[PDB]
RNA sequence: UUGACCUCAAAUCAGGUAGGAGUACCCGCUGAACUUAAGCAUAUCAAUAAGCGGAGGAAAAGAAACCAACCGGGAUUGCCUUAGUAACGGCGAGUGAAGCGGCAAAAGCUCAAAUUUGAAAUCUGGUACCUUCGGUGCCCGAGUUGUAAUUUGGAGAGGGCAACUUUGGGGCCGUUCCUUGUCUAUGUUCCUUGGAACAGGACGUCAUAGAGGGUGAGAAUCCCGUGUGGCGAGGAGUGCGGUUCUUUGUAAAGUGCCUUCGAAGAGUCGAGUUGUUUGGGAAUGCAGCUCUAAGUGGGUGGUAAAUUCCAUCUAAAGCUAAAUAUUGGCGAGAGACCGAUAGCGAACAAGUACAGUGAUGGAAAGAUGAAAAGAACUUUGAAAAGAGAGUGAAAAAGUACGUGAAAUUGUUGAAAGGGAAGGGCAUUUGAUCAGACAUGGUGUUUUGUAUU
RNA sequence: GGACCAAGGAGUCUAACGUCUAUGCGAGUGUUUGGGUGUAAAACCCAUACGCGUAAUGAAAGUGAACGUAGGUUGGGGCCUCGCAAGAGGUGCACAAUCGACCGAUCCUGAUGUCUUCGGAUGGAUUUGAGUAAGAGCAUAGCUGUUGGGACCCGAAAGAU
RNA sequence: CGAAUUUGGGUAUAGGGGCGAAAGACUAAUCGAACCAUCUAGUAGCUGGUUCCUGCCGAAGUUUCCCUCAGGAUAGCAGAA
RNA sequence: UGGAGGUCAGUGACGAAGCCUAGACCGUAAGGUCGGGUCGAACGGCCUCUAGUGCAGAUCUUGGUGGUAGUAGCAAAUAUUCAAAUGAGAACUUUGAAGACUGAAGUGGGGAAAGGUUCCACGUCAACAGCAGUUGGACGUGGGUUAGUCGAUCCUAAGAGAUGGGGAAGCUCCGUUUCAAAGGCCUGAUUUUAUGCAGGCCACCAUCGAAAGGGAAUCCGGUUAAGAUUCCGGAACCUGGA
RNA sequence: UAUCUAGCGAAACCACAGCCAAGGGAACGGGCUUGGCAGAAUCAGCGGGGAAAGAAGACCCUGUUGAGCUUGACUCUAGUU
RNA sequence: GUGGCCUAUCGAUCCUUUAGUCCCUCGGAAUUUGAGGCUAGAGGUGCCAGAAAAGUUACCACAGGGAUAACUGGCUUGUGG
């Protein structure tokens, strides 16, 4: 159970904070776990998901489907992954959004800042 | 609690226990002590005689500390002695070894003689004493010393 | 206090073919002409609005509190009362359950669970773990979302990691012998909490509550005396002392005559 | 309004009493705040005892005449007899009360003894010394408790001569009551040639 | 004639300052009536609402012209109590404090009245310089109709005898307060249901972390967090333990003994009267008017007065934290509260739409689905749209969308229907339906070839 | 009064109390103003006071409860003794009648002693008290009843700012 | 129907007040005292309503006093303990 | 019946709650339990605690719905008809013809107050025009208002209203030249310094108040879908400057 | 106009309803009792009944409910002297 | 013999005023005034268990009342016929 007086176990306050989180905090909220291989290589459990990250779906109807992120829709609290879409009646392909908690990250888009973030979290590249 | 009240049982009966003829009206006899000399005079003269009028003389700025004087009776006098030594004092009943009781220390102002202390002598320090209490203590073989 | 009264509604009186309740004035609103200021009225004030000077805390005599605490402590040592209270103590060798002060000195949750398994409180633990269910009403969105049973109460004398070690394991409570809440000793006013004492706690019980040879350490307190010398009134009734003076009885079921 | 046999109750609720209702929901919160304030002051004045040294004084009236309690501050005479200036005592933590006098040798002596005990029990750090920390206690009042005097021993000898101790009271009351008329009578008997 | 001084002006002179908001709490003024008295006028409501002026984070009060009558206490405030009491009151209805006692918090003080008189030692501003919440020069100004030091009644001032004990201002290092930032464990393994597993089952792991939230359903272990620690950044830094320039060199305060003194607030105390108020009662406070002081004098000592004493303080000048208040503001945490006719009027583009000339009045209105996947295409219609088809777990979710009640209605089916209908008892008729029969038991014809 | 239907809709809470009841302790009783401590509005602990009770009476000054086995008489449940079943005696709590005694008030009598007008012993009286006469109370809770409050809910004509 | 005429705009008078060739007329469909908000959930011995079941018991409209006569107190009748 | 403490290691996406069902059982009853349909995420038994706890009425409240009832009614202002066009559709739109009316204190042409885009064009008919609609002051999208001369602006009227001053606890009231030391206006000074001054004249009572009062000055012709005494062409006038 | 048709389309009111005679009854029934009687569904009229609708009688009385006005009512008061 | 031969012939609280005790209090203590208490009368409430009280409303208002008048109906039929 919680100890400190600054953390609130109010369901209402927690839900309000989540649903009115700005995009900067939604970036952390949309963190995703790395694969077993990536976790072994880096030493990182989960990272905030990015735009050019390579992931695999491990939950839902598209379980076991790989792809590169097409966008990180923080407003919609989801990520859109290339090759995870739906074909409509008219033949148009609309992206299928899904939550980063249900992906596994199989290849990170590394920048200077992403590499520094890995070192900060304690990684080894 | 609310579930034990007769309001829970009056649910379904029209008048809620207040009558159909004489209803539960707002203040059908006055508010408070109204009409205590006119139409509640019967209740006053039955249950509270002496309610109306004034008798004594006044006392502007009366302080009860002036009249603080708790009364201790002789039959309760010996409880002011600690019970560890009370038996020893009673058994070794003699002068020149009498227990000393500070009734003011106990918190009393006057000693009254309600009866039958034992024949054990005792020195009792009292702010005020009564005549009978004094005679009873003298007969028991002790003394009352006035204090302040 | 201003709910239902933030209107300037006035009664229309009789002669207008409507009830005499106060009505909102004005026009062009959809609210104008509507009833106000009544418990029967939509948007009006409730009957007898709830006040904060209602009595919330209720006083209890210190001696009655200590009587209830002593009764709960004594019920913790009745094997049948703990089972009726539902505490999965069938596998326990005997109760009251006393464990060494090394339990007071324990440090980790894993070894706290190991100690519970060793002494037989684990069954109570799985009861609490498998009793977790959603609340059955509007109490979910009042920060009371889940309900679960009450596990063992580990009562200690000194805190050396026992509290933190038992803190995370679900349903186990930890208490000091000095406090020993009735709220934990008889939850729901049901006697017979399953209590695991430490050795130091068990020995401190006599000093903190008194005995026939030591004083209570609560000044002016002594353990209550019973109205009766024993609860075995059946033994008293069937003793020879009473049966000898008792006259012969009938057949325990009167035969129907006529 | 008035009905069966009941006491006459005087419930003063004819004003807007509901606006002036204070219910102390913050009793526990205010206790926590007070304890926090005491801890904060202790850390702020760390070695100091969180309260001044008060004197022993007598309760005023005749009802409470028996008790002896804690006063506001020591008399200037008391602090002089202890051997220090009022300003210095105020400085090193002794409550000094100017307006209280001492017409009582026993109370004066008891407060002198309290001052001497305090001076023996405290250590005053130098202004530019080595700061010898001294494991602060948090209560001058707890370290120097008020103790009631021992007015008499447990047992004595009966000294009885026969004044009855009630004739004494009656005569004292009578003397006080009739003093003035007696003075007037003597004045007339002396002014009559 | 030339220079002041006094008083009064003017300036788009130099620099400031006030207004107005919000007012929950706070300080005052003004001020009802409804109401109660079973009528009503005194009274009550109420020294309240409305009205007006003025502050702060608290305000106010506050170091006795006190309480008390005791063996006396000792600034103020608040709580418990005193106490529904003393007292007031058509002594009716009603109203109604304070001392003591226990506690929380505690903190003290400073002007006026003194000759620096061997030195206006005081201060604003301009102009310079600088280490700029300021300092140091110089220069006019203010001020002698009194600015500094010195003293505030607890005292204290001079005059003598000894000749003791005692520091200042600013940076730096860390306290510490505040605003934060980041890092810090453990399954998404197998099987069933399902659209989705977050459900059930098996095996596990972490736990000082099994609070809470999110994720396609009840998720400690999927994510954010949580728990325990670590590591940073910035502001304030004189609640404080150490270095720095290290001392203006007669650069600066307290104490004992004797003497002489010892200034202390005026249209103010006080008295009378009038009005109001108070529990204050031959008058509690306040205010108007009239009179109007004194010097061991003056106030008080809760019954008016004269004479005689005691007790207690020292007014008519001022400052001051904390304990106390707080339906406003800004941050937080919570609840045996409410759950969209409830809870704020407002869960929504709510003080919105719109009503009134105006003051003001003032709503209704939440829910597709996990995801629009929001229905391609065909066909009939002018089209709306229908019929197919299609998506979806579901279209018995199609935007007029969760569930979809009742009143009320359509269709179908069944019944009755000579100026109501409905109901009770009882049967009849039609419709509809539950309740032993292989089953614990009787003994053999062992069917679907431990068992019948 | 009611065309119909749905939802909402009316003896509540509080301060102070009466009776009764349950409980704890009991001549005492009540921790919770506050302090200590806490797994933090819980729980647990701790005083000094204060409230109520243990003394009444009188306007007040004041005085203040055993002539007795804490009295006598009548009645008393229960217990004790007794004739094998009837039936006597003894003791008799509570309680109810009655006669007393004690404390206060009122009206008298006023003894030694005198601050010579104080004192108030002793004795009394168709008087009187919410008294004594081997204490019962204090806290908490519950129904019911009372009063002030919006006061079971809705309802004026009015009055004031 | 050439005037004590009719009328626009501006302006003045504001609620115990205005204004009135006077009807208590008019003062924003409001007038023998406008409208708005508040005191205010004003008071009502008066009218209306007052929400589940079963079981047991079960009345009074009479006495006395009351500015009392549509209402109370009191005694009675009733329940409960 | 809502919520709370315990417990059934209770029921449940393999279907909780809710709802519908002249289906069954149980209880005298309040009610409880179950079969079937619908639905899709929570809920119940027991021991206790708690209350904003049970409706048929209150000319109750809010919302919804009826019978009446396809009923009253859609009848003032003389009145319409024929044919083409458009259109799915024409009594109602457009055009042509006829018949009429207003009849110049108009049913005409313009303005004031008020409105606010209703003006005009294009597209369009779900709602609105109490029938209809292809039409519209409706809906959607856009376009449009051009000034030295017309107004405002300036003046003052009844009046309103600062200042000086005086009341009032005060919000504010009076007062408008009053018991005021109340300013701007002519020409030289006029670049050893300016707009200083020994130049000179005087002495108003702020200000606001009229789109009908008083006032400086513009006319014609043409022009747009919609503006024109405002644009263009021509022809003038006034004011203030040099 | 009413009327019939196309389109369009309300409201009052409504416990349930809608045939009478007598009886009794809150003393003038649609319902109850006893008789008369009694056949779908309806259209236009009509004004006998529904003690028809419209409004918590505006007359009268009661209330210890007002208000406007008056006066040598009681108690005050601005002004004035 | 404790007023009238008997049955009638009268009056609270608060306030005032008398009589008596020479009694109690004025709360820091005399004393003397004054004031306040104790007990009993008197000053009065006739609406007589005891408010301090003029009208009008044909301009009117509210809560109610068929507890109550002004029609019908109903019982009675003095009176009328």
């Amino acid at each position: 159970a919680k100890q400190s007086l600054d953390v609130s176990s109010d369901r209402r306050k927690a839900r309000k904070a989540y649903f009115t989180a700005p995009s900067s905090q939604r970036r952390v909220l949309l963190s995703a776990p790395l694969s077993k291989e990536l976790r072994a290589q880096y030493g990182i459990k989960a990272l905030p998901i990015r735009r050019d990250d390579e992931v695999l779906v491990v939950r839902g109807s598209k379980k076991g489907q790989e792809g590169k992120i097409s966008s990180v829709y923080r407003l919609k609290f989801a990520v859109q992954v290339d090759k995870v879409t739906k074909e409509k009646v008219n033949g148009a392909s609309v992206p299928i959004n899904l939550h980063p908690s249900k992906l596994v990250i199989t290849k990170l888009h590394l920048d200077k800042d992403r590499k520094a973030l890995i070192q900060r979290k304690g990684g080894k590249l | 609690p609310s579930r034990f009240t007769k309001t829970r049982k009056h649910r379904g009966h029209v008048s809620a226990g207040k009558g159909r003829i004489g209803k539960h009206r707002k203040h059908p006899g006055g508010r408070g002590m109204a009409g205590g000399q006119h139409h509640h005079r019967i209740n006053m003269d039955k249950y509270h005689p002496g309610y109306f009028g004034k008798v004594g003389m006044r006392y502007f700025h009366k302080q009860q500390a002036h009249f603080w004087k708790p009364v201790l009776n002789l039959d309760k006098l010996w409880t002011l002695i600690p019970e560890d030594k009370r038996d020893q004092y009673l058994k070794s009943a003699s002068k020149e070894t009498a227990p000393v009781i500070d009734t003011l220390a106990a918190g009393y102002g006057k000693i009254l003689g309600k009866g039958r202390i034992p024949n054990v002598p005792v020195i009792v320090k009292a702010r005020f004493v009564s005549k009978l209490a004094e005679e009873k203590i003298r007969a028991a073989g002790g003394v009352v010393e006035l204090i302040a | 206090e201003k709910a239902g009264h933030q209107t300037s509604a006035e009664s229309w009186g009789t002669g207008r073919a409507v009830a005499r309740i106060p009505r909102v004035g004005g026009g062009g609103t959809g609210r104008s002409g509507q009833g106000a200021f009544g418990n029967m009225c939509r948007g009006g004030r409730m009957f007898a609005p709830t006040k904060t000077w209602r009595k919330w805390n209720v006083k209890v005599n210190h001696n009655e509190k200590r009587y209830a605490t002593a009764s709960a402590i004594a019920a913790t040592a009745v094997a049948s009362l703990v089972l009726a209270r539902g505490h999965r103590v069938e596998k326990i060798p005997e109760i009251p359950l006393v464990v060494s002060t090394d339990l007071e000195s324990i440090q980790k949750t894993k070894e706290a669970v190991a100690a519970l398994k060793a002494v037989g409180a684990h069954s109570d633990l799985l009861k609490v773990l498998k009793s977790k269910k959603l609340r059955a009403g509007k109490g979910k969105y009042r920060n009371r979302r889940w309900t679960q049973r009450r596990g063992p109460l580990v009562v200690y004398a000194e805190d050396n990691g026992i509290v933190k070690a038992l803190r995370n394991v679900p349903g186990v409570e930890t208490a000091n012998v000095a406090s020993l809440n009735l709220l934990q000793l008889a939850p729901g006013a049901h006697l017979g909490r399953f209590v695991i004492w430490t050795e130091a706690a068990f020995t401190k019980l006599d000093q903190v509550w008194g005995s026939e040879t030591v004083a209570s350490s609560k000044v002016g307190y002594t353990l209550p005396s019973h109205i009766i010398s024993t609860s075995d009134v059946t033994r008293i009734i069937n003793s020879s002392e009473i049966q000898s003076a008792i006259r012969p009885a009938g057949q325990a079921t009167q035969k129907r005559t006529h | 309004a008035i009905s069966k046999n009941l006491p006459i109750l005087k419930n003063h609720f004819r004003k807007h009493w509901q606006e002036r209702v204070k219910v102390h929901f913050d009793q526990a919160g205010k206790k926590v705040s007070r304890r926090n304030a005491r801890a904060t002051r202790a850390a702020k004045i760390a070695p100091r005892p969180l309260d001044l040294l008060r004197p022993v004084v007598r309760a005023p009236t005749v009802k409470y005449n028996r008790k002896v309690r804690a006063g506001r501050g020591f008399t200037l005479a008391e602090v002089k007899a202890a051997g220090l200036t009022a300003a210095y005592a105020r400085t090193i933590g002794i409550a000094v009360d100017h307006r209280r006098q001492n017409r009582n040798q026993e109370i004066f002596d008891a407060n002198v003894q309290r001052l001497k005990e305090y001076q023996s029990k405290i250590i005053v750090f130098p202004r530019n010394g080595k700061a010898p920390e001294a494991e602060q206690v948090l209560s001058a009042a707890a370290t120097f408790p008020i103790a009631q005097p021992a007015t008499d021993v447990e047992a004595r000898a009966v000294q009885d001569n026969g004044e009855s101790a009630f004739r004494t009271l009656r005569l004292a009351r009578s003397e006080k009551k009739f003093r003035g008329i007696r003075e007037k009578r003597a004045r007339e008997k002396a002014e009559a040639e």
